[PDB]
């Protein structure tokens, strides 16, 4: 019904031309350098350096700060006989009920 | 607009016969307009054929309106909840079933039930909540 | 509608003399830079349509595109700023002239106001 | 945020002006560097969001998604290299440009501070995804899948645009900070009910909801590998992000209006996990599993509890990674055997051993083997639902069982049994494919050690 | 037609539009419309075909009826007010008649039946003139008389226009008819905001004119009047079809393209006036236009249709004539969204 | 190379000169206008 | 309004209905257009004469001038239609559809 | 062979220059939003000697 | 040329003279028409266009050297001679491509005549190309649908251009033509069947000669008479064809025709009509491959004058 | 950078956005009132100019 080129055979294995293909391209030099770029800049840099960066990220979430403040409050309240946690979040006097 | 005023003036859930008559009048008017447009755009072969098409469209529209009004008002009475949109939904689905019967097709009936009932419920909600299909320019 | 009938509006004037009071748009404005980017894209599309080298051919033509777009954009930005400034001027003047329509409201602190709590249970 | 945005934009001129040999290499390198830059956003002040500017802000919800997108771009390039090799240089550059535009749009969507800008960028993602699917798909059904995807999403979105404009008119601002701080409660009126529906439905469509999920199987099956990766990992998560953001406005009505979507999602998770049991196409099975997990996420969002939100964020990230990896693993087999039928290729463990291990790890994450972030999110969601109703455990446990069954059934059928005798084109797995699978798996396993990063703002 | 005569006729059309847009007297506005019709009729038939003559006849009949109705409305307003100035119209029946006439001139449904036939009959360039320049004068007159307009009638016509323009295009395989129906839909969008904010109508008109100019110039460049003829263009000039795909996406209204801004601002303005159902229905119905736009895009650029052997000869030669404004038109149609706040200049 | 002389052939130095000069004039005019407007703004607003 | 205004507006309505209801010939519909123009002339003249709008007694003449222009256009189109089809029948303007 | 290396591998300068430019523009935007630099009710302090801004 | 030039007063009629004429020398295969055409062009001082071939457009574009068959033509005359009824569809591809080439050549000849005023002599033309198509259809080489496609293309395209003033037919009897083909010795040509040549002659005499004679006069010469080129030129010099289109044509029609002829793509617009005949329809993949190959050809990537590979310079300012 | 930077920048951003929201609502109200009343610069639709009227003595006294 049409003049069309025969379906191309399964794309030639990159191994046949280069047994150590590494994929990534037909040309072996670009294959090697593509593999090196991927491995370096992801595994060596992003995963390892990035994982270290995340692991030692400064605690701006204030978890240690919260713990220290809670310790101070617990010690003070227990020493003074005040209840450990007050039931009212905000002081009742300031609130004007209807 | 007088027909719309007639339908609105009758209190919801009351005087079911008058409400059904108003709905039938509205359906008949809409059917007449549709028949006029159909006759103009798609010409009828004979005057008798044009009359037949007008009668068919007008009766279908009037039956839809009458069933919608009758079912909605009766449901409002029996449930005794006047402002509930579910009554309008039931009326709309009944109208869709009537359309399916007139077209002698189950699929038309079911699709019409769903869409028309939802549209009628939306119209009742617009009545209750004051929704404006056409809004006066106020900016 | 709206500003079309504003009193004192000279017909078919792009920028009234009143606008000169407003600060001129900075030549490094992001909007003007985007207009220049549009000009550059126009030059590239022209080269593509005429099947010339897209990014290297017709540097004079691309320069003309960018310059024309920036030149028109400067005045367009100036007019836009003038129009918005006129809107703000008229709005504030109207608020001042009609104090009753825009009444100052008593400020109640959250302690005084009662807002119902809906538990997420 | 321009530290990330501007380099992503510069990616396009680099790709267009790069040499024909070096397009993939440059794109991958600079995308990886951009991802490295994005890791700075993970440092989030607990109390307040990182308000970089009027336009852009980041929180403990947006940060993980931004990192995920920046990470996904290089994996997408690596995966897409193989099947686009024959394509001309201009077409390859256009494909890369579509991917880069998609990343730029997604980042701006996640960091945008205004709901209208979020809407513009969130809808804008349709164009590059539609172009990718309908121009670089390999089947005649790519066009119909594109039509379904586009129209489902747009029909959902447009009432959202109307609702957002109405909110801008009434409240006076669409900035998320102001909306959160003021956030007057909604009233139970039909108008407010329909506003709630308009706000929710677009994200409900984006996150495949049972009854609105039909687009997802067609699009994922018919799309190219990169498009499937983005759709599964990030594009679905846009719905969750928006729904978590948008829920602030609709406070009280959410309890009344949640029940239809809650029931639909809870039963649909079982239905789709069962569907996966009897699917005959690997990509379709993966897509339906995605649907089930996103149903879990939808339940978490609707319940509107802190633990549910933390689980939703963790599940979003974990599922994005796991589903992308599964799609890539299926794509390798498709390239080798040129069919998506599960039965056709069998016993691949003998032929390709390491890919078998990749499959095993991906399936284990899919079935939520602890201490995977998938399990953390699912467990938190399950506990929140148990608080919502103790009866919820039955459906959720049944879904867990069905998920394990279908994941291990896929693994057994594809990677176990006797090798298909006639198939002779199986060749040793390339370093690229294994590297892609490892890049998928390792971040997911590592994220378990520090799970506060993917646990969201409520943490 | 001698090129001097053609220049004179086109200038006459533009001068009639200018008289409509420059005159404060109703008589002179009607005179401008009449001059526009007189000049336009020969322009539509510049290439002589039976189809061109049929299109010219249909256009003449419709526009003459519209002009007679407009003159009757003017005379009635004069009878009840004694004023010739273009201003509030003091008689409701005259306002209804004038709205009907101006809608018929604009092709707003239920007066749309002529637009696709005329557009198909005439050439692509005459189609561009018909669907971009001719729209200006009736919209200008409507903008000047917006206050008197009954919002219900204009909104009904706009909604019907949107619906019909969307529906008809789905069934069309001819590019010119597709453009005509899309023009109907976009004109329905423009007139929807006329009761509320005229500046939005002006903005939509400008965006629509830019997009329609880009589309018609691209079709002229590709010399395609049918979908199949456009399908071959990928083999000869791929860039043209790619830009056509971008422009079609903008026409559909997809963000981030410039087609989005007019719909966005129209929805905003309608919502400010408490109009919620109408904007929602208008936005949803716009999806059909998107559907046939996407089908055209699939045929043209996204999918590669079969070509013919004789195209190999066409590869060697290059397009002789250059449309200077086409690249700027494409750029404006597709990449102007980041500059919406500038909608206060025409303000 | 081409048997028929290319229509563009060598550069149209008149056209190139006119284009570049128009660009230069537009830029110089824009810069002068910006300076004038800055002066006017400072003058009128002190 | 006196009854003469009623009659003239009725004449315009009748001519409009005639033009909008074609039968076969195009000449008849062009005659209905000319009738509409005549009715408009009569209405305008009556209004301008009753209101002694002196500088508006020229408007009817301009209306007539452009009415004749329109008539000339109509006839020049009818001649081409007749040449291409052999009759002035409207049913032959059927090539363009929708 | 440097002329050759840079002529065909200059594209690798675009994205890092983008990062630099992005940092610059972000600092400019931080300049824009300085209104309450030290006017808060929580971090408001007296500028330590030899200091003009708390960079907030 | 442009509308602005015509407005200024660039008029074709003034340049045209008695010499300004289109002469088409037609005949059967190996009829000697080329020799007479060349002699007529030389004696009457008219530009001679050699008969259009598969690669005429290649001659008129770019370097002018013939391009590869895949890139230009995808058809072989040798294949047609060896395998007239091939399933590839080569016969109708060749016929349609030849009609396209002859249409382009006629457009170029008309452009030369209307720009410079010098007459043009053509070996066969678009008006005579149907002779081969009819012979192919009669012999069964091509299907009826191919003939219908050819008719559609010719109807849409040929009407625009003006027919030639003088038609010269050199008549050689078919058996003598067979002996001539044997003497020439081309292996593929020798395979030509006698019936095919007879049908070529039948088409010429029954249809082409009468239809052409209706518009103007046709000079029919035998082979011996054709050899005396001077007598033919004198016969042409003393022709008076007042009847016919060219006397009718005025400056407006000449402006339209010159505008059409200058734009080659417009000339060839309807040669690519979307009629999906299997013979001339090329699949998407093969089309993409061949178009990419054509683009990679030197001097073809960009518009003429902007291809740096072939030595173009000053592109940045061009 | 220190938390104070983000704290202060958030405060500034909030002030800017709240001012913009209040101004938007005020603009809406102002436009509504001007359109309803016609007593402001906006929505001032044209009226006939009194300069056009001729006040010279007419043909008849009673005018």
């Amino acid at each position: 019904i049409r003049l069309q080129e025969d379906p191309d055979p399964e794309d030639e294995n990159l191994y046949e031309k280069n047994p150590d293909s590494h994929g990534y391209d037909k040309d072996p030099i670009v294959d090697l350098w593509n593999m090196r770029v991927v491995f370096f800049f992801g595994f060596s840099i992003v995963l390892v350096l990035g994982s270290t960066f995340v692991a030692y990220l400064p605690d701006y979430r204030m978890q240690e700060w919260a713990r220290r403040e809670a310790e101070r409050l617990v010690k003070y309240r227990e020493a003074n006989g005040l209840p450990l946690m007050e039931s009212n979040c905000f002081d009742p006097n300031k609130i004007q009920l209807p | 607009k007088t027909l719309l005023h007639k339908y609105s003036d009758i209190p919801e859930g009351t005087e079911c016969h008058r409400k059904a008559y108003a709905s039938t009048s509205i359906g008949g008017a809409t059917g007449l307009i549709v028949s006029a447009y159909s006759i103009a755009l798609k010409p009828p072969a004979s005057f008798l054929e044009g009359v037949a098409r007008t009668g068919r469209y007008t009766f279908t529209s009037a039956a839809i309106g009458a069933i919608f009004g009758l079912t909605s008002c009766i449901s409002a009475q029996v449930r005794e909840k006047p402002d509930d949109p579910l009554n309008y939904f039931i009326g709309g689905c009944a109208g869709g079933l009537t359309l399916g019967a007139r077209t002698r097709s189950y699929g038309i009936g079911a699709a019409a039930c769903a869409y028309m009932g939802l549209t009628a419920a939306l119209v009742k909600m617009g009545q209750l909540e004051g929704w404006q299909v056409f809004a006066e320019p106020k900016v | 509608t709206m500003m079309s009938g504003r009193p004192g509006r000279v017909p078919l004037q792009f920028l009234p003399n009143e606008a000169r009071s407003l600060p001129p748009p900075k030549l490094t404005d992001p909007r003007l830079v985007y207009m220049g980017f549009l000009g550059y894209c126009s030059g590239l599309i022209d080269n593509a349509i005429r099947r010339r080298p897209v990014v290297s051919a017709g540097l004079h033509r691309q320069l003309l595109y960018v310059t024309s777009f920036v030149f028109f954009g400067y005045y367009l930005l100036k007019r836009q700023d003038y129009m918005y400034a006129l809107r703000d001027h008229d709005m504030f003047a109207y608020v001042k002239s009609h104090p009753e329509d825009f009444p100052e409201k008593d400020k109640k602190t959250y302690g005084e106001i009662l807002e119902e709590f809906h538990p997420v249970r | 945020m321009l530290k990330i945005i501007i380099p992503t934009t510069m990616l396009l001129p680099m790709t267009w002006m790069s040499k024909h040999n070096m397009i993939w290499i440059n794109a991958t390198v600079h995308s990886l560097l951009i991802s490295l830059i994005s890791l700075s956003l993970l440092n989030q002040l607990g109390e307040n969001s990182l308000n970089f500017s009027l336009t852009f802000f980041s929180d403990s919800l947006s940060a993980p998604l931004l990192v995920l997108t920046t990470w996904l771009l290089p994996l997408m390039l690596m995966a897409s290299q193989s099947h686009l090799s024959k394509e001309t240089t201009t077409r390859k550059k256009l494909y890369i440009t579509m991917l880069i535009l998609l990343q730029l749009f997604l980042i701006m969507t996640f960091t945008a501070t205004e709901l209208i800008l979020f809407y513009i960028l969130f809808e804008a993602t349709l164009v590059p995804t539609l172009i990718i699917i309908t121009r670089w798909g390999n089947q005649t059904e790519r066009l119909n899948a594109g039509l379904y995807f586009l129209f489902y999403t747009l029909a959902g979105s447009l009432p959202l645009l109307v609702a957002l404009v109405y909110i801008q008119n009434t409240t006076g601002s669409l900035n998320f900070l102001i909306i959160h701080y003021w956030s007057h409660p909604l009233s139970n009126s039909w108008s407010n009910i329909f506003m709630w529906l308009a706000c929710i439905m677009a994200f409900m469509v984006k996150m495949p909801l049972y009854g609105l999920h039909l687009w997802l199987p067609k699009a994922h099956v018919e799309a190219p590998i990169a498009g499937s990766m983005v759709l599964a990992a990030v594009l679905l998560k846009l719905g969750g992000y928006g729904m978590m953001r948008i829920t602030t406005i609709l406070n009280p009505l959410t309890n009344y209006m949640a029940y239809p979507f809650l029931m639909l999602s809870m039963w649909g998770m079982i239905m789709t996990s069962s569907i996966c049991l009897r699917q005959t196409d690997l990509k379709s099975l993966i897509a339906y599993s995605s649907v089930s997990h996103m149903a879990l996420v939808i339940v978490a969002i609707m319940i509107q509890t802190p633990w549910s939100f933390m689980g939703a964020t963790a599940l979003m990230i974990a599922h994005g990674l796991t589903s992308s990896m599964l799609f890539c693993l299926a794509n390798t087999n498709y390239e080798r055997v040129h069919s998506r039928t599960m039965i056709l290729a069998r016993g691949l463990q003998t032929l390709l051993p390491l890919m078998a291990t990749w499959w095993l790890m991906a399936s284990l994450t899919n079935l939520a083997l602890p201490p995977s972030i998938n399990l953390i999110g699912e467990l938190f969601i399950i506990t929140a639902s148990f608080s919502w109703s103790n009866i919820t455990i039955i459906l959720m446990g049944m879904n867990m069982m069905i998920t394990a069954l279908y994941s291990l059934y896929m693994l057994i059928t594809t990677q176990r049994g006797k090798y298909t005798h006639h198939i002779n084109n199986i060749k040793a797995s390339f370093t690229r494919e294994n590297a892609l699978m490892a890049l998928h798996i390792l971040p997911l396993l590592l994220l378990t050690l520090n799970p506060k990063m993917i646990l969201g703002p409520l943490y | 037609m001698n090129p001097i005569i053609y220049t004179t006729l086109i200038m006459t059309v533009m001068s009639g539009t200018m008289l409509v847009m420059i005159s404060s007297h109703w008589l002179l506005i009607w005179i401008g419309f009449e001059m526009n019709l007189l000049a336009m009729i020969p322009v539509l038939m510049k290439n002589f075909n039976p189809r061109a003559t049929e299109a010219a006849t249909k256009y003449f009949l419709t526009q003459a009826t519209a002009s007679m109705m407009l003159m009757m409305a003017i005379i009635i307003n004069l009878l009840y007010s004694g004023q010739w100035t273009i201003t509030k119209m003091f008689n409701p029946v005259a306002m209804t008649m004038m709205t009907m006439a101006l809608a018929m001139k604009l092709g707003l449904s239920p007066f749309h039946f002529w637009v696709p036939e005329v557009t198909q009959g005439i050439s692509l360039q005459a189609g561009l003139l018909l669907l971009t320049w001719q729209k200006l004068a009736p919209l200008s007159v409507l903008c000047q008389i917006s206050q008197s307009i009954n919002p219900n009638l204009m909104l009904t016509m706009a909604m019907l226009s949107i619906l019909i323009g969307g529906w008809g295009g789905l069934n069309q395989t001819q590019l010119r008819k597709i453009m005509a129906y899309s023009s109907i839909a976009h004109m329905g969008w423009m007139t929807a905001v006329l009761p509320y904010n005229t500046t939005m109508t002006i903005l939509n008109l400008l965006i629509y004119i830019t997009m329609t100019l880009a589309m018609f110039m691209l079709l002229i460049h590709s010399s395609a009047t049918t979908t199949l003829s456009l399908s071959h263009t990928w083999n000869k000039m791929p860039v043209i079809t790619s830009l056509m795909m971008v422009t079609l996406l903008s026409m559909g209204g997809l963000p981030p393209l410039s087609g989005f801004m007019p719909k966005w601002m129209i929805i905003q303005e309608m919502t400010k006036n408490e109009s919620i159902i109408m904007p929602t229905l208008m936005a949803m119905t716009a999806l059909l236009n998107l559907y046939f736009y996407m089908r055209l895009a699939y045929s043209s650029s996204l999918t590669m249709f079969p070509s013919t052997n004789n195209m190999k000869m066409k590869w060697q030669f290059e397009h002789t004539k250059q449309m200077k404004l086409l690249p700027t038109m494409i750029v404006l149609s597709t990449l102007v969204l980041p500059m919406t706040p500038a909608l206060s200049s025409l303000n | 190379f081409y048997i028929r002389e290319p229509p563009h052939g060598s550069p149209d130095w008149l056209k190139v000169g006119l284009t570049l000069g128009t660009s230069v004039f537009l830029w110089i005019y824009l810069i002068k206008q910006h300076k004038e407007d800055v002066l006017e703004y400072k003058r009128r607003n002190g | 309004m006196p009854l003469v205004y009623m009659n003239i507006i009725m004449a315009f309505a009748i001519a409009l209905a005639g033009l909008l209801m074609y039968r076969s010939h195009l000449m008849s519909s062009l005659l209905c257009l000319e009738g509409m123009m005549l009715s408009l002339f009569i209405m305008s003249t009556l209004i301008i004469l009753n209101t002694h709008f002196t500088l508006a007694n020229m408007m009817p003449i301009i209306l007539l001038v452009f009415a004749a222009c329109e008539a000339a256009l109509g006839l020049s189109l009818l001649v081409m239609v007749s040449n291409t089809y052999g009759t002035d029948y409207v049913q032959n303007l059927n090539l363009l559809q929708c | 062979n440097v002329l050759q290396i840079v002529r065909d591998h200059w594209v690798h300068i675009l994205v890092p220059v983008g990062f630099v430019f992005g940092c610059y523009l972000d600092r400019r935007s931080d300049e824009k939003l300085t209104a309450f630099r030290n006017k808060s009710l929580l971090f408001k302090r007296e500028l330590r000697p030899n200091e003009e801004v708390t960079w907030k | 040329y442009g509308p602005l030039a015509f407005v200024l007063g660039e008029r074709t009629t003034r340049k045209l003279t008695e010499t300004s004429k289109v002469i088409t020398v037609d005949g059967n295969i190996c009829s000697g028409k080329g020799r007479l055409a060349r002699e007529i062009a030389e004696k009457l001082g008219l530009r001679h266009f050699p008969e259009a071939g598969i690669h005429y457009a290649d001659s008129t574009t770019g370097d002018g050297k013939p391009l590869d068959v895949q890139l230009s033509g995808n058809c072989s005359l040798e294949k047609f001679y060896d395998d007239p009824k091939s399933n590839d569809g080569n016969s109708y591809r060749l016929q349609s491509w030849l009609y396209a080439s002859r249409l382009l050549q006629y457009a170029d000849a008309l452009e030369h005549l209307l720009s410079t005023g010098q007459g043009v002599v053509l070996e066969r033309s678009i008006y005579s190309d149907f002779v081969f198509l009819e012979a192919m259809y009669r012999q069964g080489f091509i299907r009826k649908q191919c003939v219908e496609h050819y008719n559609e293309v010719k109807k849409v395209t040929a009407c625009e251009y003006l027919p030639p003033h003088v038609v010269v037919y050199v008549d050689v009897p078919v058996p003598e033509i067979q002996s001539r083909i044997q003497k020439k010795g081309n292996p593929h040509e020798m395979k030509i069947t006698a019936a095919y040549l007879q049908d070529i002659e039948n088409a010429y005499k029954k249809t082409f000669l009468p239809e052409m004679s209706e518009k103007c006069e046709v000079l029919q010469y035998s082979a011996r008479e054709a050899e005396d080129a001077e007598k033919v030129v004198e016969d042409i010099e003393y022709l008076k064809c007042d009847k016919g289109p060219w006397p009718d044509q005025d400056d407006r029609t000449f402006h339209r025709l010159r505008m059409l002829v200058q734009n080659k793509l417009e000339v060839l617009n309807y040669t690519t009509i979307p009629v999906y005949l299997p013979e001339i329809t090329i699949g998407a993949h093969q089309s993409d491959r061949v178009f990419q190959k054509f683009t990679e050809l030197p001097g073809r990537k960009y518009s003429p004058g902007y291809n740096e590979d072939v030595g173009d310079k000053w592109i940045w300012l061009k | 950078d220190g938390p104070e930077k983000n704290y202060e920048k958030t405060m500034a951003i909030l002030q800017i956005e709240a001012e913009k929201a209040e101004l938007r609502l005020k603009e809406l109200e102002v436009r509504r009132l001007m359109r309803a009343r016609g007593d402001g610069p906006w929505y001032q639709y044209p009226t006939i100019d009194k300069a056009l009227i001729d006040h010279s003595p007419k043909t008849t006294p009673d005018n």
